[PDB]
RNA sequence: AGGACCGAACCGACUAAUGUUGAAAAAUUAGCGGAUGACUUGUGGCUGGGGGUGAAAGGCCAAUCAAACCGGGAGAUAGCU
RNA sequence: CGAAGGUGUGCUGUGAGGCAUGCUGGAGGUAUCAGAAGUGCGAAUGCUGACAUAAGUAACGAUAAAGCGGGUGAAAAGCCCGCUCGCCGGAAGACCAAGGGUUCCUGUCCAACGUUAAUCGGGGCAGGGUGAGUCGACCCCUAAGGCGAGGCCGAAAGGCG
């Protein structure tokens, strides 16, 4: 039984988060949580709060045992890009992109 | 003689405030929200007639209305007028 | 190149480094344990431990030297009245660096630097 | 000082081939409190190599 | 503070507050305000500004063209 | 640098205001064009 | 006394470096000239486009000038791309 | 008992194309033979919107400078309190006019804004706050100048006074 947790509209780049998400693919959740505990990136805080939510959903809604859980699927999608204007010299305007993400963590007993 | 109908349309409301409670307990001065076109003589006559109480002096000021945003649509509140009415000593009011 | 040299620049000029290590040495004498970055703690050992070796011999001249280094008579009093006889037998190594992880604002590697005879 | 052709997603992936993070190999375990920490770092409760070096 | 009180009861000191006015989609609405405002601007900006490009002209293109 | 807009409400209203437009014939044609177009702020005048 | 001298405020802009997707659609730094006079500045006013003004460089007239800007004739015309 | 549309597959025609059907979709579509066209796009330094690239690169706005303890808090390099350090000091202090127009103060919030975080804020939300016979304006007076009863002049508008 697979259990999903998502942090949609994650205020972070998908490229910056996929570096962290590639560390914990296929791992046991106690190892993935210790890796995310001692990884110093902000995306580790995001994907840790999502993995903790997926664990609690698997425990409450699905009766899954925590020691057998395993991160079977994890993937980061591109979210909506809010766009801001940063002024440059000589009156020229540049349109910066303020990327978002959709973090998805699938955890299961398999 | 200022007419009683105008004297009934001059005063709008009492103004509740920390400053109004301080001036009421210390200087014996009430703070009123009045009509915008009301003058000081109309206020002194209204308080001296409708409350039957002795007014020493009236100080006035105009309060500019704030600019608010309901949702995303801009809007502006009304300008209103504020009166500090100093009662004579011994006078009392609810 | 940096052959056989010593002392960290710490992205500061010389007067800023001298006033920063003067403040940090006074704060370490005052509280006996502080949390700063690990490079500042390592360069602070080269400031504080000479003050204690100076403080082992309570003279008026050494009080004036420790005042010229620290500019705090409360620090000079704690140095010569307490930490002198406290460290009177240790052959150096009066302090201890304890790495305590990473600062949340800039991922700076922090460390607790404390005196040895604290607890 | 600027490109003349659009570089492909293949070259982008090959440039990002080395930008991968190295996970921490193994967390050291305190001998007294039994909790995990970084090797040569103090624990979260303030233990390091057994003794309580700082209260909290 | 009070979302939007459809109205605020002074009889007690509470408020009936329905409107999502001030909600995060309202916040996206102000995001939109500034969004297309700035965009119109950006356009008009690079319009009225990027004029005085020398483009090598004032000292090198000049000498070339001779 | 000193830019070209140094504001002054008195000079703004004497030059572009309502009574300055209503004074002359062509200024009255300005207010007739803005009413036909349906301007919210018909002039400068506050 | 002085369209006198040296020199800050103030006004200006001779030289160099930086910068040139700038901190800045002309500036900063180090020096520089005048500095009781044909000085400078605030506020308000007047002069209108083949017109103004100009110690005169075709300079300036809202970051636009060998004839401003806006609207209209107007879908000018283009044996040219 | 599943239309158009979307997405596949199979078949078919010399071609533009055509037919059947699976999934999605959930209400319209239309044979034939005629008729009328805003009737077919890859290019026009084409127009509008969206998304790439360079690239997680440059940069994060004066080289006046920060250090520590405690507090709050989900979390503190940036907030508060404190002790030190440094900077301006004919200003980088204080008071105004012009101009702006509530940015003032208090409580609360951190999505957006702030070139980082933010518990903070000139940010959001709510409330409060500007008190005059003497200050200033208004007002009496006129300058440059403007308007201008009549008037003079001018195709008209209007110009001058
Ligand atoms: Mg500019
Ligand atoms: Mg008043
Ligand atoms: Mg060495
Ligand atoms: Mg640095
Ligand atoms: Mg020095
Ligand atoms: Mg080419
Ligand atoms: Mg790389
Ligand atoms: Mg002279
Ligand atoms: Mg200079
Ligand atoms: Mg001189
Ligand atoms: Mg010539
Ligand atoms: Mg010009
Ligand atoms: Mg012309
Ligand atoms: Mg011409
Ligand atoms: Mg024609
Ligand atoms: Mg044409
Ligand atoms: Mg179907
Ligand atoms: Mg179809
Ligand atoms: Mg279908
Ligand atoms: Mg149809
Ligand atoms: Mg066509
Ligand atoms: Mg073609
Ligand atoms: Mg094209
Ligand atoms: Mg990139
Ligand atoms: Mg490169
Ligand atoms: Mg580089
Ligand atoms: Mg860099
Ligand atoms: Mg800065
Ligand atoms: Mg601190
Ligand atoms: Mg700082
Ligand atoms: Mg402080
Ligand atoms: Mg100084
Ligand atoms: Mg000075
Ligand atoms: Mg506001
Ligand atoms: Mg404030
Ligand atoms: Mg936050
Ligand atoms: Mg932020
Ligand atoms: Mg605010
Ligand atoms: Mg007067
Ligand atoms: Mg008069
Ligand atoms: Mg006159
Ligand atoms: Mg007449
Ligand atoms: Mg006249």
């Amino acid at each position: 039984m697979e259990t999903i947790a998502k942090h949609r509209h994650a205020r972070s780049s998908a490229q910056k988060v996929r570096l962290v998400a590639d560390l914990i693919r296929g791992k046991k959740v106690s190892q993935a949580l210790d890796i995310l505990t001692y990884t110093n990136k902000k995306a580790a805080v995001l994907v840790k709060k999502v993995l903790e939510s997926a664990i609690a959903n698997a425990e409450h809604n699905d009766g899954a045992d925590i020691d057998d859980l395993k991160v079977t699927k994890i993937f980061v999608d591109e979210g909506p890009s809010m766009k801001r204007i940063m002024p440059r010299a000589k009156g020229r305007a540049d349109r910066i992109l303020k990327r978002t993400s959709h973090i998805t963590v699938v955890v299961s007993d398999r | 003689m200022i007419r009683e109908e105008r004297l009934l349309k001059v005063l709008r409301a009492p103004h509740v405030s920390e400053k109004a409670s301080t001036a009421m307990e210390k200087s014996n001065t009430i703070v009123l929200k009045v009509a915008k076109d009301a003058t000081k003589a109309e206020i002194k006559a209204a308080v001296q007639k409708l409350f039957e109480v002795e007014v020493e002096v009236v100080n006035t000021l105009v309060v500019k209305g704030k600019v608010k945003r309901h949702g995303q649509r801009i809007g502006r509140r009304s300008d209103w007028k504020k009166a500090y009415v100093t009662l004579k000593e011994g006078q009392n009011l609810d | 190149m940096r052959h056989r040299k010593s002392g960290r620049q710490l992205n500061r000029n010389s007067s800023h480094r001298q006033a920063m290590f003067r403040n940090m040495a006074g704060s370490l004498v005052r509280h006996e344990i502080i949390k700063t970055t690990l490079p500042k703690a390592k360069e602070l050992r080269r400031v504080v431990e000479p003050l204690i070796t100076l403080a082992k011999t309570d003279s008026v001249a050494n009080r004036r030297l420790a005042f010229a280094r620290t500019r705090d008579n409360e620090i000079v009093a704690k140095l010569f009245n307490e930490l002198g006889p406290r460290f009177a037998s240790r052959a150096g190594g009066y302090t201890r660096i304890l790495k305590c992880g990473f600062r949340a604002g800039d991922n700076a590697p922090m460390a607790y630097i404390e005196l040895v005879d604290r607890s | 000082a600027v490109q003349q052709n659009k570089p492909t997603r293949s070259k982008r992936g090959m440039r990002r081939s080395h930008d991968a993070l190295t996970a921490v190999t193994s967390l050291s375990v305190d001998k007294t409190s039994g909790e995990k920490h970084l090797r040569h770092h103090i624990t979260a409760d303030g233990y390091y190599r057994g003794r309580k070096v700082i209260a909290k | 503070m009070t979302g939007i009180v459809k109205w605020f009861n002074a009889d007690k000191g509470f408020g009936f507050i329905t409107p999502d006015d001030g909600s995060k989609d309202v916040f996206v609405h102000f995001s939109a305000i500034q969004n297309d405002g700035y965009k119109s601007k950006d356009e008009g900006q690079k319009v009225s500004f990027t004029i005085e490009s020398g483009a090598k002209a004032p000292a090198a293109g000049n000498v070339t063209s001779l | 640098m000193k830019r070209t807009f140094q504001p002054s409400v008195l000079k703004r209203n004497r030059s572009h205001g309502f009574r300055a437009r209503m004074a002359t014939k062509n200024g009255r044609q300005v207010l007739a064009r803005r009413r036909a177009k349906g301007r919210a702020r018909l002039t400068v005048s506050k």
